């Protein structure tokens, strides 16, 4: 759960 | 206005509604002078010449309670003529459409301002409805009582003869063109107008009668609709069998459908949100106190419902929209669809709480549809123009290339189209994330303006650690307190030429940002903070905070949930909070400093990417605005 | 506006464009006062105290000859402390993006009338292209020279050091939202802008040098676009191998789209249309004599062209779009689509003629979409409200039913977005054929306003054959002089009560438009003249005219060519054709009735129907009104 | 070729 992908 | 023809041959038959213009054409079809006798309750306002350029007016004071129970007998006559009467034979009537055009308490123009004049229309986008899914707006019923609380009053009073309606009809219509954006139900609720239906046959009663109708607004002000919805009214003479019916007298309702508004940190708190039901617990934890210390409602959105989603920033925006009648929270819910997606519509959608969403929803999307990308300023007045419920902020390129990001267009147009924040582009691209949040804040203020912009600034961090060594500190170490990580020293931060050239780079980036909201918002230096903050370059050399990132703190009224950075420690105390509390504490503000590291940080957001906040409307309403 | 952060450690590098606005943070990196001195280059306003609120502006007079060619020296001092100097190295240069804003002679704002300012864009339209079939605007190349006659001319000055674009790049774009709508092209042509490509790196060389662009529009204002184009340069750094560009200036120039214009009876012809080119050619002998009289030019489609399409008024109008550098003719082809489909396209369309169209173009359509339909008044002033090119004018229902026709909504929106000749809807819905031009006509008038509204009148007939029987001529015969027609005697015309019933609905019809293009127009019973007009009541009690409908005439300044209405004989004369000639030749207007019964009028249209005229734009210009 | 249709 990265913010960007 | 009415122009009758009156005949010495024919007597002639017609109606008057009261408050429109009468005149009569008396010359026309004269048989030298004329003379007029009405009586009592005709006014003939204007012995005379057969003149053409002679204006006659009939005014009646009150409606008929026979049809032609008024007379108005127009005798010619000559010098050697004896009088040749003509007979007009009027019935008045009261036809009023009634709406809330004052705008507190139930021209045909709607103007701006609190000089102005036209009545709200909310767009019905709550669930009041039990157990459903749907919006209330989208079906032609109305399910629960609750839900006329939502819709516009309007009302149709008329005073007529007790058998008027034997030979008139009045009917009720909407455009075409604006057919699909509203629903009419007339309440005893049954639809009269709506989507496929733009008219409907009034049944009226003769003598007094008061029809209440309720209206609701199907869709919000667009690139495709400015936002007005007319509702006319429109007598009818159906008098004769074997002719159409023909328009006696139209009136016309104008209402505008209220935009969709966003609050800014500078609005009291209501409720916190957190997906935080994930991994880990002492975040929440913090987010929980912080919470009940601003006396706000808490929803957390579990692990089973998050899809590993903890972006509780990112899936929407929580604003509201504000009739006389009624203000209710509205969630607009970004089109990015990650694993939050379900939570604005099962979870925040609900009674008196609002849905919209935007944008293409399988595909077509980038990082700064993410709405920790959307934010707003508080209010400002900027070279006299007041902007009372502050400037939307949302994060773009400084121009259009093949590797540059924006928000989708749909995006963009809808925040534009509610005119009442009237949106200011910053430049958020060179972020790797890509987010306005990542590099500004707002936080309320006693003094000057009642806020500050907090601005993240390599600047600060590189002078505080430049004091810190030259106060013989140099071997303090970043990132004391840290299980897995490159501990980093004072001295071999500053000495990176390469971390100063990135940092440097970012310092232009925000810079161009500080200068553009200074003109937008018409703010000055002492509006501003700097907030320590260092960046690195990465991937397509996009900027990644080199600690947590401060500046993307969650603001509870005086109380901060600001991440905690773990700099260097100095006389017992980390010396970035040190120095972001002696920035903020002398305007009451509180700092609380929550580890995020290993959930958020590690992960490309902090403190308030994880969370979202529900806040006040604004008191100041938004039709008193002069876009 | 920019803020140059001055260090004593190291010296700064910075450029300056001329016309900007240039601050200096003398304090956030000092090390009590401070004093400054600069080159003779460098005006510096503003010795001093090293305290926060000190406003240090550098403004430089001309463009650097070398990089770093003007200095500024900022010494820091104490009371014990010897000299601490910054340094800062300045180049200057001129970066000025140019258009026409003041609307003759080659804030970023677009500003409507005679103290505004803003440069205009024409839709390239038409086709100066030798023997094609396309728009111009189509493709990405200039395929003729006078091609770049109808596109706007934008220069970028530029004025450096020999060697500055080393080290920068100039970027012209324009948003994604707007590339659509424009193209641009770099002169010595090849496109630089335009649908596919926002964004061009532009290849200057250092020192002086000028770079000419021509820009065309792509698309007329609508719904879904205000009517405006920004076009932006971007001076960026590119000094960095190892970090992204970052934008040092910007500049814009804001384009508004020339709206699409209609013009009134009361504009002077300069060339007829008729595509008489069918079964009958005395028809076309007379407004081929009327053309002459009245020195135009004359264009006639052919059978083999017209398919037996012989209404050349309803597919088509001519109005134009104008800017200070070009105007050009127009053709709104309507999507009726019959017989005449081709002709706007293949024959109206060419060199300086340009091309719009909308709506459907299979189907979906009325014949309220007919151009009979479509007319526009002469200027007016409505209660101080000045219109200079007039107001569209074009026929409704009053109310939407089941059974109501409309002009097609994409049209509607089309006019209303040309927002220049503010739309007013009337209601011709009442007539079978359903157009505002079988009720009303405009004529130029030598007093009061210039003109006079005509109103087919019923009432003006009965009044006119009373008259004739009153003074004995109740035998006298309508439709003398008709091969094949049942003649009808005055006292029968006179006794028919339901011809008079019928009659007496279509003077309502009427009379509600008189009153709607009163208040909308501003008019008084003096500018309106009443034409001796019946009609009769037949399919779906629609409309239709008893007589040759004389108002459906063709205006060609003072020369009317007025069908032919073939009334009672009395005296040696029509006493129709009297009546009219009797109104309409006091105010200097010429008469001739032409024949166009069993050709047009059995077919439900006249004169003006069978006929299209194309007439000299205002003279005013479209960006001196406030709309 | 009515007007009309
Ligand atoms: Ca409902
Ligand atoms: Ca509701
Ligand atoms: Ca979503
Ligand atoms: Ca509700
Ligand atoms: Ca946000
Ligand atoms: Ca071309
Ligand atoms: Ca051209
Ligand atoms: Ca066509
Ligand atoms: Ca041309
Ligand atoms: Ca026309």
């Amino acid at each position: 759960a990265p913010r960007k992908q | 206005g009415t122009l009758i023809r009156v005949t010495p041959e024919q007597p002639t038959h017609a109606v008057c509604v009261l408050g429109t213009l009468t005149q009569l054409d008396i010359c026309s079809s004269a048989p030298t002078s004329f003379s007029i006798n009405a009586s009592p309750g005709v006014v003939v306002d204007i012995t005379w010449p057969l003149d053409p350029g002679v204006e006659v007016t009939l005014t009646m004071k009150a409606a008929s309670g026979s049809t032609g129970d008024q007379k108005v007998q127009i005798s010619y006559y000559g010098p050697k003529t004896p009088p040749v009467k003509a007979l007009l034979y009027l019935t008045a009537v009261e036809i009023s459409l009634c709406a809330d055009i004052t705008r507190t308490g139930k021209q045909r123009t709607w103007t701006w301002g609190p000089c102005g004049q036209g009545a709200i229309l909310l767009v019905n986008c709550d669930r009041d409805n039990l157990e459903s899914s749907a919006m209330d707006c989208e079906d032609d019923e109305v399910l629960d009582s609750e839900d006329l609380q939502d819709m516009s009053l309007m009302t149709l009073s008329t005073k007529t003869p007790k058998d008027f309606f034997t030979n008139h009809t009045l009917v009720l219509h909407v455009a075409r063109s604006e057919m699909d954006k509203v629903r009419v139900f007339q309440a005893t609720c049954s639809v009269v107008l709506g989507p496929k239906w733009p008219s409907h046959y009034l049944m009226v009663p003769g003598g007094k009668h008061n029809m209440d109708f309720y209206v609701e607004a199907l869709a919000f002000p667009d690139t495709d609709f400015p936002g007005l919805i007319t509702l006319t009214i429109s007598l009818l003479d159906t008098s004769n069998l074997e002719l159409p019916e023909a328009v006696v007298f139209q009136d016309s309702v104008v209402f505008r459908v209220a935009p969709w508004i966003m609050t800014p940190n500078t609005q009291p708190p209501q409720e916190v949100y957190a997906c935080s039901i994930f991994e880990n617990e002492d975040f929440l934890k913090s987010v929980t106190t912080l919470a009940m210390k601003a006396k706000c409602k808490l929803t957390i959105c579990p692990e089973e419902e998050n899809m590993d989603d903890q972006w509780m920033q990112d899936e929407m925006e929580i604003g509201y929209i504000q009739a006389p009648h009624k203000t209710l929270p509205v969630v607009f819910d970004s089109p990015r669809n990650r694993g939050l997606k379900e939570f604005p519509i099962k979870r925040v959608m609900g009674p008196d709480f609002g849905y919209v969403t935007r944008g293409p929803q399988t595909g077509g999307i980038s990082g700064l549809d993410s709405f920790g990308n959307l934010e707003v300023s508080p209010p400002v007045t900027v070279r006299g123009k007041e902007y009372p419920l502050g400037r939307i902020l949302f994060g773009d390129s400084c121009y259009p290339s093949n590797d540059s990001r924006q928000m989708h267009q749909a995006l963009q147009d809808f925040l534009s189209a509610q005119q009442v924040q009237a949106p200011v582009k910053l430049y958020s691209d060179w972020l790797s994330v890509g987010h306005v949040d990542e590099f500004l804040s707002f936080v309320p203020a006693p003094d000057r303006k009642g806020f500050r912009l907090l601005l993240a600034s390599p600047r600060s961090c590189y002078k505080l650690f430049q004091e810190q060594q030259n106060e013989g500190h140099g071997e303090a170490l970043l990132f004391e307190g840290i299980k897995k990580k490159k501990q980093q020293k004072i001295k071999n931060i500053l000495s990176n030429k390469t971390l100063r050239e990135h940092n440097s780079f970012v310092e232009r980036c925000i810079d161009w940002n500080r200068e553009l909201l200074k003109r937008e918002l018409g703010l000055a230096e002492s509006d501003i903070i700097d907030i320590p903050q260092l960046f690195k370059l990465k991937e397509f050399s996009k900027a990644e905070a080199f600690f947590p990132n401060m500046v993307n703190m969650l603001v509870l009224g005086k109380h901060l949930g600001i991440p905690k950075p773990f700099g260097p420690v100095i006389n017992g105390r980390c010396c970035l909070e040190e120095k972001v509390c002696s920035l903020l504490e002398p305007l009451g503000l509180q700092c609380t400093f929550i580890n995020d590291f290993f959930t958020y940080h590690i992960r490309h957001g902090e403190v308030h990417a994880g969370t979202n906040v529900r806040r006040k409307p604004f008191s100041f309403k938004w039709w008193n605005m002069v876009p």
